[PDB]
């Protein structure tokens, strides 16, 4: 009436919960790159010679 | 690839559990001569104690004891859950039951 060893298991199942990968879009930056410093339009000379 | 239809007949009240044993010192060469006795805590009113169980295995030379509580209770019994699947090869149906894992260890007292 006691507990005895039974037949060895024939296989093992290991369960884990996993989600999946999306598409590669690689959206690097809101406003991207190093935007260049640049000329103010027209500007004009702010200096003249004497005479 | 070979697959089986999964069914959790499981435990009617969840009170029912199977019993898995693992020996800390390896595999038993002759598990057929071992007598296992499962002990349960008499206190059924304390939810903490009501699930405490001791599994004892007796051989001619040594005794093994496993418990599901205290230091001997190990992390795998909770972080993970163990089940036993009984596969009917003919029907392809796998019946799945809750299992309790006991880590067995040798008995000596001063």
């Amino acid at each position: 009436g006691g507990l005895t060893c039974a037949s060895a298991p024939q296989g093992t199942l290991r369960i884990l919960e996993g989600p999946q990968q999306s598409l590669s879009g690689s959206p690097l930056q809101p406003i991207p790159a190093s935007p260049p410093p640049q000329i103010p339009p027209g500007l004009r000379p702010r200096f003249c010679a004497f005479g | 690839l070979p697959s089986a239809r999964w069914q959790y007949c499981g435990a009617p009240d969840g009170s029912q559990r199977a019993v898995l044993v693992q020996f800390s010192n390896g595999k038993l060469q002759s598990p057929g001569n071992m007598r296992f006795t499962l002990y349960e805590n008499k206190d059924s009113t304390n939810p903490r104690k009501r699930n405490q169980r001791i599994l004892a295995a007796e051989t001619d030379r040594l005794s093994y004891v496993g418990n599901n509580f205290g230091t001997g209770a190990l992390k795998c019994n909770t972080l993970c859950r163990h089940f036993v699947g009984i596969l009917n090869k003919t029907s392809g149906q796998m019946e799945v039951y809750d299992a309790e894992l006991f880590n067995m260890q040798p008995l000596f007292s001063d």
